[PDB]
């Protein structure tokens, strides 16, 4: 039933800001969470932070404190992700994963690579 | 419920301008089982077109 | 002067309508997802 | 057999005895539907 | 925090065979909460196990697994070819997640 849109690929200059669009398809926008999760080329998977968008909570990662502003916008389904201050090292594929109340499953998007 | 409820009367006048002042009670005339909304409506008027 | 009456929402062949019209002939009503003129009119002819 | 249908979206609950065989693409969100099956459009029946 | 550690790094074995991955908990974790997947490279990661068993739909059923407090298990009953991949656990605290480890499954 779930299934998670995500934006394109996108190449940024060191400094300047990249703001990940994800759709949640689906339904159940509120009443769930959404986490984004970061694979830089060669890593692992690590956490960057969420937000709960019927609570209007953020949460962020230590790894990701500050820098890194993450919003929901109810009316169009759609989570954000917006990371600042951009370096080569944040080359990386950006995923969108969420979770329903009332469920076990985390349902992922496609991850987006973003290079600096 | 669905049905268009009307109820008429049909009364001899001799006027101008406004509604005669009086009282009436219209009867029903005919109850049809549409199953529409119909929230708004138009006029239909004739045209003396020469 | 006065022949009838269209009752409905979107009047645009969207959704049905209700169209009472005393025709000069027969009253006719339909139901119909009916397209209507932006002015609707009857005439007569001397 | 897929000749029997129902609707599954429908922007407001139904008054009785109304029937409703609009066939408008559903929008589920803000973001204006072009009658394209896309992100938040549903085609009303299934 | 809580972290996950699996073991071993990297190992080879041959189709046909069973294989294990351990996933260790520095402090103990709900079953509930734990899960594994499966990744090949340049795709995304896929679910195979969540809540510490509970297979995910769409699964191979060569896939299995338990455990409770700080160790838990993926079990593969035989491996095929398109088994050999990156694994990993990982706990969904929900105000919490633990990543890493990818014990790399090799012919
Ligand atoms: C409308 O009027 C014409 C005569 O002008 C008549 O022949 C026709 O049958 C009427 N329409 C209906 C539905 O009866
Ligand atoms: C009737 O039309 C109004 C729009 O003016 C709409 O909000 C309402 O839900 C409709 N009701 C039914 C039963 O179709």
């Amino acid at each position: 039933q779930v299934q998670l849109v995500q934006s394109g690929a996108e190449v940024k200059k060191p400094g300047s800001s990249v703001k990940v669009s994800c759709k949640a398809s689906g339904g159940t926008f509120s009443s769930s969470a959404i986490s984004w999760v970061r694979q830089a080329p060669g890593q692992g998977l690590e956490w960057m932070g969420g937000i709960i968008p019927i609570l209007d909570i953020t949460n962020y990662a230590q790894k990701f404190q500050g820098r890194v502003t993450i919003t929901a916008d109810k009316s169009t389904s759609t989570a954000f992700m917006e990371l600042s201050s951009l370096r080569s090292e944040d080359t990386a594929v950006y995923y969108c994963a969420l979770r329903n109340q009332w469920d076990l499953l985390v349902y992922w998007g496609q991850g987006t690579l973003v290079t600096v | 419920d669905g049905y268009f409820k009307i109820y008429s009367k049909h009364t001899p006048i001799n006027l101008v301008r406004d509604l005669p002042q009086g009282f009436s009670a219209l009867e029903p005339l005919v109850d049809l089982p549409i199953g529409i909304n119909i929230t708004r409506f138009q006029t239909l008027l004739a045209l003396h077109r020469s | 002067i006065i022949r009838g009456w269209i009752f409905g929402t979107t009047l645009d062949s969207k959704t049905q309508s209700l169209l009472i019209v005393n025709n000069a002939t027969n009253v006719v009503i339909k139901v119909c997802e009916f397209q209507f003129c932006n002015d609707p009119f009857l005439g007569v002819y001397y | 057999n897929y000749n029997y249908l129902y609707r599954l979206f429908r922007k407001s609950n139904l008054k009785p005895f109304e029937r409703d065989i609009s066939t408008e693409i559903y929008q589920a969100g803000s973001t204006p539907c072009n009658g394209v099956e896309g992100f938040n459009c549903y085609f009303p029946l299934q | 925090e809580i972290v996950l550690t699996q073991s071993p790094g990297t190992l080879s074995l041959s189709p046909g065979e069973r294989a294990t991955l351990s996933c260790r908990a520095s402090q103990s974790v709900s079953s509930s909460y734990l899960a594994w997947y499966q990744q090949k490279p340049g795709q995304a990661p896929r679910l195979l196990i969540y809540g510490a068993s509970s297979r995910a739909t769409g699964i191979p059923d060569r896939f299995s697994g338990s455990g409770s407090g700080t160790d838990f298990t993926l079990t593969i009953s035989r491996l095929e070819p398109e088994d050999f991949a990156v694994y990993y656990c990982q706990h969904y605290g929900s105000s919490l997640w633990t990543f890493g480890q990818g014990t790399k499954l090799e012919i």
